[PDB]
């Protein structure tokens, strides 16, 4: 067992169990039974302070999921990612998280791998267990399995060359450009190959991503037939905020349209001067800014944006105004929409950058800790704090 | 025995040395009695020299009595216990509940032998020259930081077995308390009684006879427990002429406990009285609204009324009614209005917000409840209309859903007094307001407010507009402020220029407000 620690200093975590449906407590017990009967995880006594959170997700199967984030950030570094498998036409994601419940977990970090099993009314302690094994979610995983796992590809990766494979945490993303029938068929080759060494399921129901196609929801401005005082008004609006992003923005035109305190609904002909400068802002804004660049040593930020409808809006960035990426996301309800997002967002963030970024959600904190694992799917969770969406934000976003 | 608990001491910290205080010769004669007992019963072992460590002990006949506190800052932390309870409500029917008390269950269970050096004390001897007896526990002192998580943690390995063997009963321990519970014939219930006794002898543990037992109804935490049914503890409301700020706290906190079990109890007049009051033995006259109030408790109070057990086998209905403005009550039941358990709700999110909002939120607190005390949603049953939600659903910036629910033409209604236009009204006059406004049917009004704050004065420009303005108005602001606040649609906040403004609001036919820079 390679000898793990935490970061110097840092004690191990010590997370309280969010309350579970009594559906979810009955799944996590039948595979926790069956676990320890495997002799991968084992019931603990009162000597063990530290918690990790468990939670049920969902096939008819469920599957564990253990929100190690806490026990990760306090969990040593450990001493890449292909710019080329963004470019890829097609990638499936496979989880391969069972690969390490067949690792020892150096006997001195178990303690820190606690977990609960919570109890309905408090009528009971709650079963509490601790990894033997590597456990799926932690940061050291992939890490010491690295090598075990190199070996495993290195043979794959030589015969099928044309394909870019990159593991983040349980899941492998599996990118070529192959049409669509050869990739699903040289993906099963994968799984078969895997499985010659040892104990792998599709994520995202088995379907794959188009990474090639994603793009930039750039801003847009109002393109209508004919213009009022409060158009103009809500366009100057919109435009004066984009001009902290692109400077080369102008309003003095269509401004003087707005001169003297007019009706709202009075159509107001744009002078030639304010038609050829709107004409000017469209422009600019037809791509994102220059000079933004992705720094591997900032952390990467994520907000949306309900826009009602089913449709959401998002942003990557690591510096406010300086979007790495924007986008849109459509249809269920707020809940579940908002899931399937993070989701969506978070793939692509580790598919671009190969890590996942911080969320800024539009829900209130009870209510998401509430729903989310109802809907989630992905074996990772990324950090998310909880925020209030100001009213101009969203207008600032929306659609075509 | 049972298998033992490994301990240690916090990192890097070192065992109890702390000093002997001196001891009355009448108290030295009575601890060399009890100890000299402990060891004959292997609870504790004379030591010697070798051991430095020491934990003071003092005498309360005559009763020993250990002071850990040192230990116990120099002890590892443990998994606590538990700090959350069941809730009755929670609670499944049972036919018989035998309740015994572990006594002293602490001293039949081991203590980790490498620790057992750091539990050290020391019966100073009875004269000058000559030294006294040192010893250090072999089990689980009484008042260490480790006892109760090592013992329940034990008294559970130890129920398992017997627990998977009867199935058809069910236990629940909490701290030296053994409640054992069943739907058998009370007969067999007292013989499964008293193997459950006997399978705890096998192990050490020692239980009082049916005759020293308990049985319901259980006094447990302000609570009456029955076997059948539950409630709150006797709740009496004094009768003074003169009530103190004190004793208005402490009413208004019983009336608060009630509200769980008994439905519309009510504090708003109560809690009234404590405004500017200037010390906890104020004297405060009651207003004629709060002797209403309060004789209303006293009668609610006066009939019994009793929450019955969960009936896993049934469904959950939740029910919210609106008692007041910000007010809200709700029961929850599987039999038709047959409650399980009912409550209050006033919690106000944010400085203005809406019924709809607000009734939102009732329904998430409501639902974390259930899935704390009963492990599943309850299907509810609330006073809105699917369309009237779904319409300030889409609307609202904020994500957020209500579980499955139906609607209950049960009054009030909770409803949306107004909405703003979504686009500018044609033929309305329309103002821009900053403290004054000017419209573009040349009318203007200055306004020189007194007291105010940079935002308030935003909101007056726009309630002022409202005032001037006729049934259907435009207003156009530059506060991203009072445009946030009022395109939230509130109905109800805590200022009261916004809550003019949401009269104004309400009453006019259609309002647009639009921001700009
Ligand atoms: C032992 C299982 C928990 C349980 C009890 S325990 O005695 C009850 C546990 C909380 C603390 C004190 C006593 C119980 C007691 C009465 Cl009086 C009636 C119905 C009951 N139904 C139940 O499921």
């Amino acid at each position: 067992t390679v000898p793990v620690k935490l970061k110097p200093g840092m004690d191990g975590p010590k997370v309280k169990q969010w309350p579970l449906t009594e559906e979810k407590i009955k799944a996590l017990v039948e595979i926790c039974t069956e676990m320890e009967k495997e002799g991968k995880i084992s019931k603990i006594g009162p000597e063990n302070p530290y918690n990790t959170p468990v939670f049920a997700i969902k096939s008819t199967k469920w599957r564990k999921l253990v929100d190690f984030r806490e026990l990760n950030k306090r969990t040593q570094d450990f001493w890449p990612h292909p710019a080329g498998l963004k470019k890829k036409k097609s990638v499936t994601v496979l989880d391969v998280g069972d690969a390490y419940f067949s690792v020892p977990l150096d006997e001195d970090f178990r303690k820190y791998t606690a977990f609960t099993i919570p109890s309905i009314n408090n009528e009971t302690p709650g079963i509490r267990y601790q990894y033997n094994v590597l456990p799926q979610g932690w940061k050291g995983s992939p890490a010491i399995f690295q090598s075990s796992m190199t070996k495993i590809l290195e043979p794959f990766r030589k015969q099928n060359p044309d394909i870019v494979i990159y593991q983040y945490m349980d899941d492998l993303y599996v990118g070529s450009d192959l049409e669509i029938g050869q990739h699903r068929t040289k993906i099963e080759e994968l799984r078969q190959h895997l499985l010659r060494w040892g104990l792998p399921p599709f994520l995202w129901m088995g379907y794959e991503l188009h990474p090639d196609k994603w793009t930039v929801q750039p801003i847009v401005l109002p393109e209508k037939d004919s213009w009022t005082v409060n158009d103009i008004q809500k366009l100057v609006g919109k435009l004066n905020w984009a001009s902290q992003i692109y400077p080369g923005i102008k309003v003095r035109q269509l401004c003087k349209l707005l001169r003297g305190t007019k009706a709202l609904t009075e159509v107001i002909p744009l002078t030639e001067e304010a038609e050829l400068e709107l004409a000017e802002n469209r422009e600019i804004l037809k791509e994102p800014v220059h000079g933004v660049y992705y720094d591997p040593s900032k952390d990467l930020i994520a907000e949306i944006q309900k826009q009602g409808q089913g449709q959401w809006t998002y942003q990557i960035y690591q510096e406010p105004f300086k979007n790495l990426k924007t986008g849109k996301y459509a249809r269920t309800n707020d809940v579940k929409q908002l899931t399937e997002a993070v989701q969506k967002i978070t793939t692509e963030s580790i598919v671009i950058w190969g890590k996942t970024p911080k969320f800024k959600l539009p829900i209130q904190k009870e209510t998401w800790e509430t729903w989310w694992t109802e809907y989630w799917q992905a074996t990772w969770i990324p950090e998310w704090e909880f925020v209030n969406t100001p009213p101009l934000v969203k207008l600032w976003y929306q659609l075509e | 025995p049972i298998e033992t608990v490994p301990v240690k001491l916090k990192p890097g910290m070192d065992g109890p040395k702390v000093k002997q205080w001196p001891l009355t010769e009448e108290k030295i004669k009575a601890l060399v009695e009890i100890c000299t007992e402990m060891e004959k019963e292997g609870k504790i072992s004379k030591i010697g020299p070798e051991n430095p460590y020491n934990t003071p002990v003092f005498a309360i006949k005559w009763r020993k009595l250990v002071d850990f506190r040192e230990l116990n800052k120099r002890t590892q932390d443990f998994w606590e216990v538990q700090l959350g309870i069941p809730h009755p409500a929670g609670l499944k029917k049972k036919k018989s509940v035998t309740v015994l008390d572990v006594g002293d269950a602490y001293f039949s269970v081991p203590l980790d032998e490498d620790f057992r050096k750091y539990t050290a004390f020391t019966i100073p001897s009875i004269n000058n020259e000559t030294p006294g007896i040192r010893y250090q526990y072999n089990v689980l002192p009484q008042g260490w930081k480790g006892s109760p998580a090592i013992f329940q943690s034990s008294m559970t390995k130890i129920l398992e077995p017997f627990r998977k063997q009867n199935p058809d009963i069910v236990i629940y321990q909490y701290m030296d308390d053994l409640y054992v519970g069943s739907d058998l014939e009370i007969g067999q219930h007292r013989t499964k009684i008293e193997e459950l006794r006997q399978h705890l002898l096998r192990w050490g543990l020692t239980t009082p006879d049916k005759k020293h037992q308990k049985e319901p109804p259980f006094l447990w935490m302000g609570y009456e427990l029955h076997p059948d049914k539950w409630t709150v503890q006797p709740i009496v409301l004094p009768e003074k002429d003169s009530w103190t700020v004190n004793d208005i706290q402490k009413l208004v906190g019983k009336l608060n406990w009630a509200s769980q079990i008994y439905p519309g109890i009510k504090v708003r007049q109560l809690c009234k009285l404590l405004r500017g009051t200037k010390a906890l033995t104020e004297v405060i006259p009651l207003t004629e609204e709060a002797e209403l109030e309060l004789a209303e408790n006293r009668e609610i109070l006066k009939e019994p009324v009793h929450g019955v057990y969960y009936d896993p086998s049934k469904d959950l209905i939740a029910e919210i009614q609106k008692q007041g403005q910000g007010q809200w009550t709700y029961q929850i039941y599987q039999e038709p209005f047959k409650n399980l358990k009912t409550g209050k709700y006033a919690r106000m999110r944010g400085a203005h917000t809406n019924d709809v909002k607000q009734l939102t939120e009732a329904v998430q607190k409501i639902t974390t409840e259930s899935i704390v005390i009963w492990g599943k949603t309850p299907k509810f049953k609330l006073p809105i209309q699917k369309e009237t939600w779904e319409t300030w659903w889409t609307e609202y910036w904020q994500a957020t859903w209500i579980p499955e629910w139906e609607f209950v033409n049960t009054p009030p209604l909770v409803k949306l007094w107004y909405q703003l236009e979504k686009e500018p009204i044609v033929g309305a006059e329309t103002f821009y307001v900053d403290a004054g406004y000017v419209t573009n049917r040349g009318r203007q009004k200055v306004v020189t407010l007194t007291d105010t704050t940079n935002q308030k004065t935003e909101l007056q420009a726009i309630y002022l507009a409202l005032q001037d303005s006729g049934l259907e108005v435009n207003i156009v602001t530059d506060s991203q402020y009072a445009l946030g606040i009022i395109q939230a649609q509130p109905d109800q906040s805590e200022s009261e220029l916004v809550n003019q403004i949401i009269e104004q609001l309400i009453k006019k036919e259609k309002v647009y407000l639009a921001w700009v820079p």
